[PDB]
């Protein structure tokens, strides 16, 4: 029983902080994507300008 | 004009051919499986037959399922046919065999009562204004022992009684993977067949509580086992 | 010594092996077979259980439905509609099955209980 | 102009799904005619039911046809059409019979004709 | 409507197993399920 | 008229090195009627050219777009007109689709099929969903190599068939943002050496554990 | 009374043992699937308002 | 061509005659317009051999 | 319009052999008295749909109750429209029979 | 000219037997490809293995492959071909591994290959 409960919460916080890892990677990729696409946006805008 | 129609008919025939080839290969696989099921259900039947024979050699052979009632008036016919229809002359052979059996029964003064297993038999007999007492559908592809138990129980309870004096069954015996023969068996009442002596210094059995109670509680189980074997053989035959 | 035991269901061979002793319950009363024994034919009780005892293993408990039993010179043969080993049983499902009103499934549940060591 | 950039992506997706369902139904029609509908998959039987209801729901009572049927015509906005056929391709009307989809307008007339035939929606 | 309804009651619409002429099965082709008892007792 | 078209289409050539080495590639378009490739002008231009791409309306309606019938389409030049990476990851593709097309009659009986047969069925469904492509969105050859690597390396057996496209899309997106080195050295060396394949496989596994299907389930092996 | 309570609790805490073992994977998968739909809810909003500004630009 | 089906199954070389044949509204003009658009990055490279 | 007659429909007993799926009149209800226009309003579309349903359900084992009702009604209509040669009906009797 | 009056009776017999075996294998190939190999019988397997051996022995080390492999091409006299395929259909090589039959000439090349792959008889 002691074995199982300690393993339980060990896996619990393992999961929690690794989920933070994946989701923070996600938000960095989100800012990356916004950057690249808005660059595309107004570099197309100037295309129609000329 | 008919060039469009001819190309369309070629496409239609190609679709039909693809589907039928698929169905043939599927049926090959499924009959492999059905033969497996039949062969694995065989041993229990063999051993219950042995136990029944060694019970009957030392009991009183006056069970209702064993005496031929004087002046039989009606006979129960269980016709085992299929649900899906892409078989060949399967249901056709079943029905011609059952018609021969009906004429045999009527040439001896017995009006047949009809129980069926499957959809095709119900079509064949509802078209001809027959009165089917009870029907059974949806398990001709993979029959289990509970279906056989239900069928055999209703049959023996209609026999022991609106009441019949013998039970026949018409099903397709499977053999050779190329032999599918519609056969009519008489499952009740049983004929008794003194086989042999095969009893010298052999040791006598002991029965608990006695011989006849075991015999009379084992006979309906034997009829149910036979109905189960019939369903399995008819399934393998339908797949062939 | 040992006796050959074979338990065959209606559509499958449930078990087959050798044993040291074999306890079950005929409709007439409980019974225990040993490697040599009188030829015998009997009908197990509706909620019977079959405990096989082997030399080097733990005893194997089986629940049997509608069984028949016969002992001969070769060994024991048990004929069952259905059989379920002990390490295959939900004791709670068997428990709620035991309290049914239908006698057949009630006997099924009682046998499944007897196999797991309850009731 | 049946283009994701012109009519929007929902319009386009619904149109493509309608067309795919109807093409599969046309592919199955000959098998259904010869071997019967019971030889198909359950996937395909579901698709065939949906496709027959879609083929019937595309028909409409037109204003210029009141002389051939005696029944006045109806108008269906494009958003109502998109929503209706989205529900049809998802399977929300698999219980309503084949009729009640035949020569009607939008979804409320579908409800009315379904209740005239004993069904919900 | 009422004329049709009062007419349909008196209308005589023109709506048994056939023979099939199938011969009798041979009495020995019908298989008999037997208990094969081992005590010879004629 | 055969001369009219063959005189035109034989001026598309690949010149030798002593003539400069220039080339003219031809893409003649022919519009058939009711898929009658046995007509006169279709027969002529099929006779003339070096390969054919047969587009069909039945494939177009089923959602297969571009509606290229890969069973009858052909290129008589073949692997000589490919880079090493694409010649490797797509030499597996032709008979995969052949097996899938001859197995799709058993789509409703995958329970009755052998292990390898159901494997071929699932792989073929995935590969058919792989060759689909939007309009006016061409992909460079490195991204095509990566996508067909997804297809034929088996990294799509975990993804639902109704999720392949998006999956591939997002993966390429990820690879364009994070791991540009794989695409770069594919573009520069024209071959996908084993180490690039290792890094690509690991990238695929990470993206998988990050990817969320539409049914809510997982895509991790 | 204490011996039967003893092995009763014993089988009861074997029960509790593997139930806690299962709960481990239970809310592990819960947390990480939450993380998946979070990581894809994000980065899809990003693409969406990306197209927002593509078109107004 | 930038099209996976063509570039993988029926590859086109430089100097080859590839017929695009279809009924109508099947996507032939789209195939050729995408083959044209795919040469944008080869044009940006400024290399006369590419 | 056209009244397309067929030899298959003729041999099947459908006389006149008018194929209702392709037969049509481009004047419509204006070429009818009001009674017949209200009575035989959607008869041609009903019979076309019935022929389609009976061609679809040619081998189907069990169908909806509405499909069965439609099959019976379409049949009865088919046998109602058959008529011997050299045997005309006044427009009132035709109205009454289509009302039936 | 695959006619007894031109090639001889034995040539015709051997060719017809090879064609029968290959056609039966072609019949079995689809059930093999969908259901698996030992879904079949063991007579069917005997035939399938013999047919694989025969179908692979029809290949040859062609004179056109010498430029790529260096080893010269083969020229098998028709009598030796008849003898080899007669023995192949009789079953005299059902144990030699399949790869021993790819791109070889007469019977002696088959024997040498079998020896360099650890089998004979
Ligand atoms: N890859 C694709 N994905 C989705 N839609 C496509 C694709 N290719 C073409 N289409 C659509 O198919 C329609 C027909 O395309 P296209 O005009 O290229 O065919 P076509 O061969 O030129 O036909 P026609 O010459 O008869 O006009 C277009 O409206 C286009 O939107
Ligand atoms: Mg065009």
């Amino acid at each position: 029983l002691a074995e199982a409960s300690q393993a339980h919460t060990k896996a619990l916080e393992d999961a929690k902080s690794e989920a933070h890892r994946v989701v923070e990677e996600a938000r960095t990729d989100a800012e990356r994507i916004a950057e690249q696409l808005e660059a595309q946006a107004d570099v197309e805008a100037e295309r129609i300008k000329m | 004009a008919t060039l469009r129609e001819l190309r369309g008919r070629i496409r239609s025939a190609g679709s039909i051919k693809k589907i039928t080839k698929a169905q043939e290969l599927i049926a090959t696989s499924r009959i492999a499986r059905a033969q497996a099921r039949l062969e694995s259900a065989r041993p229990y039947a063999f051993e219950i037959t042995r136990m029944l024979t060694t019970l009957a050699a030392e009991a009183a052979l006056d069970h209702p399922l064993l005496v031929e009632r004087p002046e039989p008036k009606r006979a129960g016919v269980l016709v085992v046919s299929s649900d899906r229809g892409l078989c060949g002359a399967y249901n056709a052979n079943i029905f011609r065999r059952s018609e021969e059996l009906f004429s045999l029964l009527r040439e001896a003064g017995k009006q047949p009562v009809l129980y069926v297993v499957g959809r095709k038999a119900q079509n064949y007999y509802s078209f001809r204004n027959w009165n089917i007492t009870e029907s059974w559908m949806g398990f001709s592809e993979q029959p289990t022992y509970e279906n056989a138990a239900e069928i055999a129980s209703t049959l023996v309870d209609a026999f022991l009684l609106e009441g019949v004096d013998e039970l026949h069954i018409v099903y397709t015996e499977f053999k050779s993977m190329l032999s599918q023969s519609a056969e009519a068996h008489r499952i009740a009442p049983m004929v008794v067949e003194y086989v042999e002596e095969d009893i010298g210094p052999r040791t006598l059995y002991s029965f608990e509580p006695d011989a006849t109670m075991l015999f009379e509680s084992l006979l309906p189980r034997y009829l149910t086992t036979r109905v189960y074997a019939a369903l399995l053989e008819s399934a393998a035959s339908e797949l062939a | 010594a040992e006796l050959n035991v074979e338990i065959v269901a209606v559509d499958r061979n449930i078990w087959s092996g050798t044993a040291k002793f074999l306890f079950t319950r005929t409709t007439v009363g409980e019974i225990g077979i040993l490697p040599r024994h009188i030829p015998l034919v009997a009908q197990l009780v509706d909620d019977a259980m079959v405990r096989v005892e082997r030399e080097g293993e733990k005893d194997l408990r089986i629940a049997v439905d509608g069984g028949f039993l016969s002992v001969t010179e070769e060994g024991v043969s048990i004929l069952a509609e259905s059989a379920e080993f002990e390490s295959e049983i939900d004791e709670a499902a068997a428990k709620q099955d035991s309290e049914s009103d239908d006698p057949r499934i009630a006997a099924r549940g009682r046998a499944r209980l007897r196999a797991v060591g309850a009731i | 102009i049946l283009d994701p950039s012109v009519v929007g992506d929902e319009h386009y997706r619904v149109a493509q799904e309608v067309i795919r369902i109807l093409q599969r139904y046309k592919d199955l029609q000959d098998i259904i005619a010869i071997l019967g509908i019971d030889e198909l998959s359950e996937e395909d039987k579901q698709l065939v039911n949906r496709a027959r209801r879609i083929e019937r729901f595309l028909s409409q009572n037109m204003m210029a046809a009141e002389q051939f049927t005696g029944q006045p015509g109806s108008t269906v906005p494009v958003k109502e059409t998109i929503e209706a056929f989205d529900r049809l391709c998802k399977g929300d009307f698999d219980h309503v019979p084949e009729q009640a989809f035949f020569l009607i307008g939008g979804l409320d007339d579908l409800a009315k004709k379904a209740e005239s035939l004993g069904a919900k929606l | 409507t009422e004329v049709i309804k009062n007419f349909k009651k008196g209308f005589a619409a023109t709506g048994v197993v056939p023979d099939e002429h199938v011969e009798a099965l041979d009495e020995d082709k019908l298989a008999k399920e037997a208990v094969k008892v081992k005590k010879p007792a004629p | 008229v055969f001369y009219l078209h063959s005189r035109l289409l034989e001026r598309c050539a690949k010149l030798s090195d002593d003539l400069g080495g220039g080339s003219l590639t031809g893409l003649p378009i022919i519009e058939t009627k009711a898929n009658d490739i046995s007509a006169y002008i279709p027969t002529n231009v099929i006779s003339i050219t070096d390969g054919q791409c047969f587009l069909e309306t039945d494939l177009f309606n089923q959602g297969v777009r571009p509606a290229i019938n890969v069973g009858v389409s052909v290129s008589r030049v073949g692997g000589a007109a490919q880079i090493k990476a694409m010649k490797e990851v797509a030499g597996s593709l032709r008979l995969d689709l052949s097996q899938y097309r001859e197995l799709e009659a058993f789509a409703a009986f995958a329970s009755d099929l052998d292990a390898a047969s159901k494997a071929q069925l699932e792989r073929g469904a995935r590969l058919v969903e792989l060759l689909k492509q939007p309009q006016s969105q061409p992909m460079p050859v490195e991204e095509q190599v990566v996508s067909i690597f997804l297809g034929t390396g088996g990294h799509l057996d975990s993804v639902p068939v109704e999720d392949v496209r998006r999956f591939e899309t997002e993966l390429l997106d990820h690879m364009r943002a994070s791991e540009e080195e794989i695409l770069t050295e594919i573009r520069d060396s024209q071959k996908l050496t084993e180490e690039a394949a290792d890094k690509l496989t690991e990238v695929i596994k990470n993206f998988k554990k990050g990817f969320a299907a539409t049914g809510g389930g997982s895509v991790v092996p | 009374r204490e011996r039967d309570a003893m092995v009763a609790k014993t089988l009861a805490d074997n029960k509790k043992s593997d139930e806690q073992f299962a709960a481990a994977q239970a809310d592990y998968d819960e947390a990480m699937t939450e993380a998946r739909v979070q990581a894809s809810s994000l980065r899809d909003n990003a693409r969406a308002d990306g197209r927002k500004v593509i078109e107004d630009a | 061509t930038g099209i996976k089906a063509i570039d993988a199954m029926t590859p086109i070389g430089r100097g080859q005659r590839q017929l695009i044949i279809g009924d109508r509204k099947t996507g032939k003009t789209a195939v050729c317009v995408d083959t044209i658009l795919n040469q944008r990055q080869n044009w940006e490279s400024g290399d006369p051999k590419k």
